Protein backbone atom coordinates (compact mmCIF):
# COMPACT_ATOMS: atom_id res chain seq x y z
CA UNK A 1 0.00 0.00 0.00
CA UNK A 2 1.36 3.19 -0.90
CA UNK A 3 1.60 6.03 1.23
CA UNK A 4 2.75 9.66 1.17
CA UNK A 5 3.23 11.90 4.27
CA UNK A 6 1.43 14.85 4.57
CA UNK A 7 3.30 18.41 3.82
CA UNK A 8 1.98 20.60 6.61
CA UNK A 9 1.70 24.59 6.29
CA UNK A 10 0.38 26.77 9.83
CA UNK A 11 -0.23 30.62 8.52
CA UNK A 12 -2.47 33.71 9.14
CA UNK A 13 -5.07 34.45 6.41
CA UNK A 14 -3.79 37.89 6.33
CA UNK A 15 -0.29 39.29 8.10
CA UNK A 16 -1.13 39.07 11.75
CA UNK A 17 -1.20 42.57 13.94
CA UNK A 18 -1.29 41.78 17.90
CA UNK A 19 -5.19 42.20 19.00
CA UNK A 20 -6.34 42.10 15.76
CA UNK A 21 -8.92 39.31 14.75
CA UNK A 22 -7.70 37.06 12.01
CA UNK A 23 -7.92 33.11 11.03
CA UNK A 24 -5.41 30.55 11.86
CA UNK A 25 -5.23 28.10 9.16
CA UNK A 26 -3.22 24.81 8.79
CA UNK A 27 -2.76 22.99 5.38
CA UNK A 28 -1.98 19.69 5.04
CA UNK A 29 -1.65 18.34 1.40
CA UNK A 30 0.35 15.60 -0.78
CA UNK A 31 -1.27 13.00 1.30
CA UNK A 32 -1.88 9.37 1.40
CA UNK A 33 -4.36 7.82 2.43
CA UNK A 34 -6.48 10.05 3.78
CA UNK A 35 -6.94 9.26 6.98
CA UNK A 36 -5.50 11.88 8.63
CA UNK A 37 -5.85 14.29 12.21
CA UNK A 38 -5.23 17.87 12.68
CA UNK A 39 -5.11 20.17 16.17
CA UNK A 40 -4.74 23.34 15.97
CA UNK A 41 -2.93 24.66 19.52
CA UNK A 42 -3.20 27.51 21.57
CA UNK A 43 -0.02 28.04 24.04
CA UNK A 44 -0.05 23.95 23.42
CA UNK A 45 -3.68 23.25 24.22
CA UNK A 46 -6.54 22.00 21.87
CA UNK A 47 -8.48 24.81 20.57
CA UNK A 48 -11.87 23.69 20.85
CA UNK A 49 -14.47 24.06 17.57
CA UNK A 50 -11.82 23.92 14.94
CA UNK A 51 -13.41 23.62 11.51
CA UNK A 52 -12.15 21.84 8.43
CA UNK A 53 -12.92 21.36 4.40
CA UNK A 54 -14.54 18.59 2.61
CA UNK A 55 -11.80 16.03 1.53
CA UNK A 56 -10.57 16.88 -2.05
CA UNK A 57 -7.69 15.83 -3.83
CA UNK A 58 -4.94 17.23 -6.55
CA UNK A 59 -4.39 16.24 -10.30
CA UNK A 60 -1.39 13.64 -8.70
CA UNK A 61 -4.57 11.87 -6.41
CA UNK A 62 -2.82 13.15 -3.40
CA UNK A 63 -5.38 14.66 -0.72
CA UNK A 64 -5.58 17.93 1.21
CA UNK A 65 -7.48 19.49 3.49
CA UNK A 66 -7.72 22.83 5.33
CA UNK A 67 -8.70 23.34 9.27
CA UNK A 68 -8.79 27.00 10.71
CA UNK A 69 -10.47 28.96 13.15
CA UNK A 70 -10.80 32.70 14.45
CA UNK A 71 -7.53 34.42 16.96
CA UNK A 72 -6.30 37.20 17.43
CA UNK A 73 -2.89 37.11 17.73
CA UNK A 74 -0.96 38.58 20.65
CA UNK A 75 3.05 38.74 21.34
CA UNK A 76 3.01 36.15 23.86
CA UNK A 77 0.69 33.28 22.89
CA UNK A 78 2.40 29.87 21.25
CA UNK A 79 -0.22 28.57 18.07
CA UNK A 80 0.94 25.50 16.26
CA UNK A 81 -0.34 22.69 14.25
CA UNK A 82 -0.28 19.24 14.94
CA UNK A 83 -0.50 16.56 12.47
CA UNK A 84 -0.71 12.59 13.12
CA UNK A 85 -0.98 10.13 9.90
CA UNK A 86 0.28 6.77 9.33
CA UNK A 87 3.61 7.89 7.76
CA UNK A 88 4.56 9.44 11.16
CA UNK A 89 5.92 7.66 13.76
CA UNK A 90 4.90 10.33 16.23
CA UNK A 91 2.44 13.37 15.90
CA UNK A 92 4.28 16.35 14.19
CA UNK A 93 4.08 19.57 15.52
CA UNK A 94 4.32 22.42 13.37
CA UNK A 95 4.53 25.90 14.95
CA UNK A 96 3.01 29.13 14.10
CA UNK A 97 5.55 31.60 12.83
CA UNK A 98 4.34 35.13 12.02
CA UNK A 99 7.01 35.42 9.71
CA UNK A 100 6.26 32.29 7.38
CA UNK B 1 -24.06 19.53 -13.12
CA UNK B 2 -23.30 16.16 -12.73
CA UNK B 3 -22.55 13.01 -15.44
CA UNK B 4 -25.78 11.10 -14.77
CA UNK B 5 -25.33 7.46 -15.65
CA UNK B 6 -23.83 5.10 -12.88
CA UNK B 7 -20.77 3.05 -14.23
CA UNK B 8 -19.85 0.17 -12.82
CA UNK B 9 -15.99 -1.09 -12.95
CA UNK C 1 -10.78 33.78 -19.82
CA UNK C 2 -10.44 29.79 -19.80
CA UNK C 3 -11.94 27.96 -17.23
CA UNK C 4 -12.87 24.66 -15.95
CA UNK C 5 -15.61 22.48 -14.51
CA UNK C 6 -14.00 19.27 -12.29
CA UNK C 7 -15.72 17.00 -10.02
CA UNK C 8 -13.92 14.90 -7.22
CA UNK C 9 -14.82 12.12 -5.50
CA UNK C 10 -13.52 9.93 -2.91
CA UNK C 11 -15.29 6.80 -0.97
CA UNK C 12 -13.18 5.69 1.82
CA UNK C 13 -13.90 1.72 3.00
CA UNK C 14 -14.08 0.62 7.04
CA UNK C 15 -14.63 -2.59 7.42
CA UNK C 16 -16.45 -2.94 10.72
CA UNK C 17 -17.17 0.45 10.73
CA UNK C 18 -20.18 0.97 8.65
CA UNK C 19 -20.46 1.37 4.80
CA UNK C 20 -17.61 3.22 2.97
CA UNK C 21 -17.89 7.50 2.90
CA UNK C 22 -18.34 9.02 -0.29
CA UNK C 23 -17.68 12.52 -0.32
CA UNK C 24 -17.94 14.51 -3.59
CA UNK C 25 -17.08 18.07 -4.04
CA UNK C 26 -17.87 20.12 -7.33
CA UNK C 27 -15.36 23.65 -8.60
CA UNK C 28 -15.44 25.90 -11.15
CA UNK C 29 -11.54 26.90 -11.42
CA UNK C 30 -10.67 27.47 -7.61
CA UNK C 31 -13.88 28.05 -6.60
CA UNK C 32 -15.74 25.18 -4.82
CA UNK C 33 -19.78 25.21 -5.60
CA UNK C 34 -21.39 22.18 -4.48
CA UNK C 35 -20.34 19.43 -1.97
CA UNK C 36 -22.26 15.95 -1.33
CA UNK C 37 -20.93 13.59 2.49
CA UNK C 38 -22.78 10.53 3.09
CA UNK C 39 -21.96 11.02 6.89
CA UNK C 40 -24.11 14.01 6.71
CA UNK C 41 -27.23 13.70 8.81
CA UNK C 42 -29.69 14.04 5.59
CA UNK C 43 -27.32 13.65 2.90
CA UNK C 44 -27.86 15.95 0.00
CA UNK C 45 -25.87 18.21 -2.95
CA UNK C 46 -25.51 21.50 -0.76
CA UNK C 47 -24.68 24.64 -1.97
CA UNK C 48 -21.38 26.69 -1.58
CA UNK C 49 -21.28 29.71 -3.40
CA UNK C 50 -23.76 31.75 -4.10
CA UNK C 51 -24.30 32.30 -7.71
CA UNK C 52 -25.48 28.07 -7.08
CA UNK C 53 -28.01 29.25 -4.87
CA UNK C 54 -30.18 30.08 -7.72
CA UNK C 55 -30.82 26.79 -9.09
CA UNK C 56 -34.20 26.10 -8.49
CA UNK C 57 -35.42 22.75 -6.57
CA UNK C 58 -35.02 20.23 -9.28
CA UNK C 59 -31.81 20.84 -10.15
CA UNK C 60 -30.78 20.26 -6.20
CA UNK C 61 -32.94 17.11 -6.91
CA UNK C 62 -31.47 15.53 -9.58
CA UNK C 63 -28.04 16.07 -8.48
CA UNK C 64 -28.61 14.82 -4.94
CA UNK C 65 -29.78 11.20 -6.89
CA UNK C 66 -26.65 11.26 -9.01
CA UNK C 67 -24.55 11.22 -5.82
CA UNK C 68 -26.49 9.04 -3.81
CA UNK C 69 -26.31 6.49 -6.97
CA UNK C 70 -22.51 6.98 -7.38
CA UNK C 71 -22.01 6.67 -3.53
CA UNK C 72 -24.04 3.47 -3.68
CA UNK C 73 -21.63 2.40 -7.24
CA UNK C 74 -18.48 3.15 -5.57
CA UNK C 75 -19.34 0.48 -2.58
CA UNK C 76 -19.76 -2.01 -5.41
CA UNK C 77 -16.59 -0.94 -7.17
CA UNK C 78 -14.57 -1.52 -3.74
CA UNK C 79 -16.11 -4.83 -3.70
CA UNK C 80 -14.62 -5.17 -6.90
CA UNK C 81 -11.83 -4.18 -6.43
CA UNK C 82 -11.01 -6.21 -3.63
CA UNK C 83 -11.85 -9.38 -6.19
CA UNK C 84 -9.04 -7.77 -8.55
CA UNK C 85 -6.49 -7.45 -6.24
CA UNK C 86 -6.74 -10.07 -4.59
CA UNK C 87 -7.10 -8.70 -1.43
CA UNK C 88 -8.86 -8.86 2.37
CA UNK C 89 -12.18 -7.50 3.40
CA UNK C 90 -10.06 -6.52 6.61
CA UNK C 91 -8.39 -3.22 5.53
CA UNK C 92 -9.54 0.15 4.05
CA UNK C 93 -8.78 1.29 0.91
CA UNK C 94 -9.30 4.42 -1.25
CA UNK C 95 -12.10 5.05 -5.05
CA UNK C 96 -11.44 8.53 -6.60
CA UNK C 97 -12.71 9.52 -9.91
CA UNK C 98 -12.02 13.36 -10.96
CA UNK C 99 -14.53 14.30 -14.43
CA UNK C 100 -15.16 17.29 -15.93
CA UNK C 101 -13.82 19.97 -18.57
CA UNK C 102 -11.63 22.39 -19.31
CA UNK C 103 -12.79 25.55 -21.90
CA UNK C 104 -11.38 28.73 -23.55
CA UNK C 105 -13.35 32.24 -23.91
CA UNK C 106 -16.03 31.03 -26.28
CA UNK C 107 -16.53 27.84 -24.41
CA UNK C 108 -15.99 24.96 -26.49
CA UNK C 109 -14.49 21.93 -24.78
CA UNK C 110 -10.53 22.16 -25.00
CA UNK C 111 -10.19 19.10 -23.03
CA UNK C 112 -12.32 16.49 -21.25
CA UNK C 113 -11.31 14.38 -18.55
CA UNK C 114 -12.61 11.58 -16.96
CA UNK C 115 -10.40 9.05 -14.68
CA UNK C 116 -10.17 6.77 -11.67
CA UNK C 117 -7.50 5.94 -8.89
CA UNK C 118 -7.60 2.89 -6.76
CA UNK C 119 -5.31 2.99 -3.40
CA UNK C 120 -3.71 6.29 -4.47
CA UNK C 121 -2.91 4.51 -7.73
CA UNK C 122 -3.53 5.77 -11.00
CA UNK C 123 -6.39 2.77 -12.57
CA UNK C 124 -7.94 3.83 -15.73
CA UNK C 125 -8.60 7.01 -17.65
CA UNK C 126 -10.33 8.39 -20.55
CA UNK C 127 -8.17 9.30 -23.23
CA UNK C 128 -7.59 12.71 -24.38
CA UNK C 129 -9.62 11.66 -27.77
CA UNK C 130 -12.58 11.11 -25.10
CA UNK C 131 -12.77 7.42 -27.19
CA UNK C 132 -10.32 5.12 -25.69
CA UNK C 133 -8.48 4.02 -22.39
CA UNK C 134 -5.52 4.11 -20.69
CA UNK C 135 -5.64 0.92 -17.78
CA UNK C 136 -2.51 1.11 -15.80
CA UNK C 137 -2.82 -2.87 -14.83
CA UNK C 138 -4.24 -6.03 -15.71
CA UNK C 139 -7.13 -5.82 -12.89
CA UNK C 140 -7.94 -1.60 -14.88
CA UNK C 141 -7.87 -4.14 -18.18
CA UNK C 142 -11.21 -5.81 -16.91
CA UNK C 143 -12.51 -2.72 -16.47
CA UNK C 144 -11.53 -1.19 -19.72
CA UNK C 145 -12.98 -4.53 -21.52
CA UNK C 146 -16.48 -3.89 -19.40
CA UNK C 147 -16.48 -0.03 -20.28
CA UNK C 148 -15.47 -0.91 -24.52
CA UNK C 149 -18.51 -3.60 -24.30
CA UNK C 150 -20.72 -0.95 -23.08
CA UNK C 151 -19.49 1.74 -25.25
CA UNK C 152 -19.00 4.34 -22.03
CA UNK C 153 -16.68 6.47 -23.48
CA UNK C 154 -19.36 8.07 -26.14
CA UNK C 155 -21.28 8.28 -22.91
CA UNK C 156 -18.94 10.70 -21.49
CA UNK C 157 -17.90 12.20 -24.56
CA UNK C 158 -21.73 13.33 -25.20
CA UNK C 159 -21.55 14.95 -21.52
CA UNK C 160 -18.31 16.57 -21.36
CA UNK C 161 -18.60 17.89 -25.09
CA UNK C 162 -22.04 18.71 -24.67
CA UNK C 163 -23.77 19.16 -20.49
CA UNK C 164 -20.37 19.86 -19.05
CA UNK C 165 -19.31 22.90 -21.15
CA UNK C 166 -23.31 23.93 -21.51
CA UNK C 167 -23.13 23.97 -17.38
CA UNK C 168 -20.05 25.66 -17.37
CA UNK C 169 -21.16 28.75 -19.54
CA UNK C 170 -24.31 29.09 -17.10
CA UNK C 171 -22.37 29.46 -14.00
CA UNK C 172 -20.03 31.71 -15.34
CA UNK C 173 -22.35 34.26 -16.40
CA UNK C 174 -24.42 33.34 -13.31
CA UNK C 175 -21.11 34.06 -11.17
CA UNK C 176 -19.37 36.65 -13.19
CA UNK C 177 -18.34 38.68 -10.62
CA UNK C 178 -16.41 36.18 -8.98
CA UNK C 179 -15.63 33.91 -11.21
CA UNK C 180 -14.78 36.02 -14.08
CA UNK C 181 -12.69 38.48 -11.74
CA UNK C 182 -9.08 37.81 -11.13
CA UNK C 183 -7.71 38.89 -7.80
CA UNK C 184 -3.82 40.04 -8.26
CA UNK C 185 -1.30 38.79 -5.78
CA UNK C 186 -0.31 42.01 -3.01
CA UNK C 187 3.75 41.21 -3.05
CA UNK C 188 6.44 42.42 -0.62
CA UNK C 189 10.22 40.66 0.41
CA UNK C 190 10.86 40.16 4.23
CA UNK C 191 14.17 40.30 5.37
CA UNK C 192 14.96 37.50 8.13
CA UNK C 193 18.53 37.10 9.24
CA UNK C 194 19.92 33.91 10.36
CA UNK C 195 23.57 34.40 11.34
CA UNK C 196 26.29 37.16 11.10
CA UNK C 197 26.88 35.52 7.58
CA UNK C 198 23.48 35.45 5.90
CA UNK C 199 19.86 36.16 6.00
CA UNK C 200 16.55 35.09 4.40
CA UNK C 201 14.70 36.72 1.68
CA UNK C 202 10.95 35.85 1.51
CA UNK C 203 8.92 37.08 -1.35
CA UNK C 204 5.59 37.07 -0.65
CA UNK C 205 2.22 36.73 -2.84
CA UNK C 206 -0.88 37.18 -0.96
CA UNK C 207 -4.66 37.64 -1.67
CA UNK C 208 -4.54 36.44 -5.41
CA UNK C 209 -7.36 34.55 -7.45
CA UNK C 210 -7.14 32.47 -9.48
CA UNK C 211 -4.71 29.63 -7.60
CA UNK C 212 -2.16 29.69 -10.27
CA UNK C 213 1.03 32.15 -10.15
CA UNK C 214 4.97 31.88 -10.66
CA UNK C 215 6.61 33.05 -8.08
CA UNK C 216 10.77 32.59 -8.55
CA UNK C 217 13.93 34.14 -7.58
CA UNK C 218 17.13 35.15 -9.76
CA UNK C 219 20.44 36.75 -8.63
CA UNK C 220 22.36 38.29 -11.11
CA UNK C 221 19.53 37.37 -13.29
CA UNK C 222 20.13 33.64 -13.16
CA UNK C 223 17.07 31.41 -11.92
CA UNK C 224 17.76 29.73 -8.54
CA UNK C 225 15.63 27.02 -8.57
CA UNK C 226 17.96 24.47 -6.83
CA UNK C 227 18.35 26.75 -4.29
CA UNK C 228 14.85 28.41 -3.66
CA UNK C 229 12.57 27.29 -0.90
CA UNK C 230 8.70 27.64 -2.80
CA UNK C 231 6.51 26.55 -0.53
CA UNK C 232 2.97 24.98 -2.01
CA UNK C 233 0.28 27.28 -3.09
CA UNK C 234 -2.04 27.37 -0.07
CA UNK C 235 -5.70 28.83 0.86
CA UNK C 236 -6.40 31.57 2.88
CA UNK C 237 -9.88 30.83 3.61
CA UNK C 238 -11.23 34.34 1.66
CA UNK C 239 -11.40 32.77 -2.04
CA UNK C 240 -7.81 33.83 -2.07
CA UNK C 241 -4.64 31.95 -2.00
CA UNK C 242 -0.83 32.77 -0.78
CA UNK C 243 2.46 31.79 -1.67
CA UNK C 244 5.90 32.37 -0.74
CA UNK C 245 9.74 31.79 -2.09
CA UNK C 246 12.82 32.13 -0.02
CA UNK C 247 16.24 32.07 -0.48
CA UNK C 248 19.56 32.04 1.76
CA UNK C 249 21.54 35.25 1.02
CA UNK C 250 24.92 35.93 2.12
CA UNK C 251 25.85 39.10 3.74
CA UNK C 252 25.86 41.96 1.40
CA UNK C 253 24.27 40.50 -1.47
CA UNK C 254 20.74 41.51 -1.18
CA UNK C 255 20.58 43.68 -4.28
CA UNK C 256 21.62 40.93 -6.11
CA UNK C 257 18.22 39.14 -6.11
CA UNK C 258 15.32 40.17 -7.50
CA UNK C 259 11.77 38.05 -6.88
CA UNK C 260 9.43 37.79 -9.90
CA UNK C 261 6.00 37.29 -10.11
CA UNK C 262 3.27 36.00 -12.99
CA UNK C 263 -0.12 36.11 -12.63
CA UNK C 264 -2.97 36.50 -14.72
CA UNK C 265 -4.45 39.42 -12.18
CA UNK C 266 -1.62 41.27 -13.45
CA UNK C 267 -1.20 43.41 -16.66
CA UNK C 268 3.23 43.01 -16.53
CA UNK C 269 5.14 40.21 -14.51
CA UNK C 270 6.29 42.16 -11.46
CA UNK C 271 10.05 42.00 -10.16
CA UNK C 272 10.62 43.47 -7.05
CA UNK C 273 13.56 43.59 -4.40
CA UNK C 274 14.27 43.89 -0.72
CA UNK C 275 13.54 47.54 0.35
CA UNK C 276 15.24 48.11 3.62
Amino acid sequence: MIQRTPKIQVYSRHPAENGKSNFLNCYVSGFHPSDIEVDLLKNGERIEKVEHSDLSFSKDWSFYLLYYTEFTPTEKDEYACRVNHVTLSQPKIVKWDRDM
Amino acid sequence: GRFAAAIAK
Amino acid sequence: GSHSMRYFHTSVSRPGRGEPRFITVGYVDDTLFVRFDSDAASPREEPRAPWIEQEGPEYWDRETQICKAKAQTDREDLRTLLRYYNQSEAGSHTLQNMYGCDVGPDGRLLRGYHQHAYDGKDYIALNEDLSSWTAADTAAQITQRKWEAARVAEQLRAYLEGECVEWLRRYLENGKETLQRADPPKTHVTHHPISDHEATLRCWALGFYPAEITLTWQRDGEDQTQDTELVETRPAGDRTFQKWAAVVVPSGEEQRYTCHVQHEGLPKPLTLRWEP
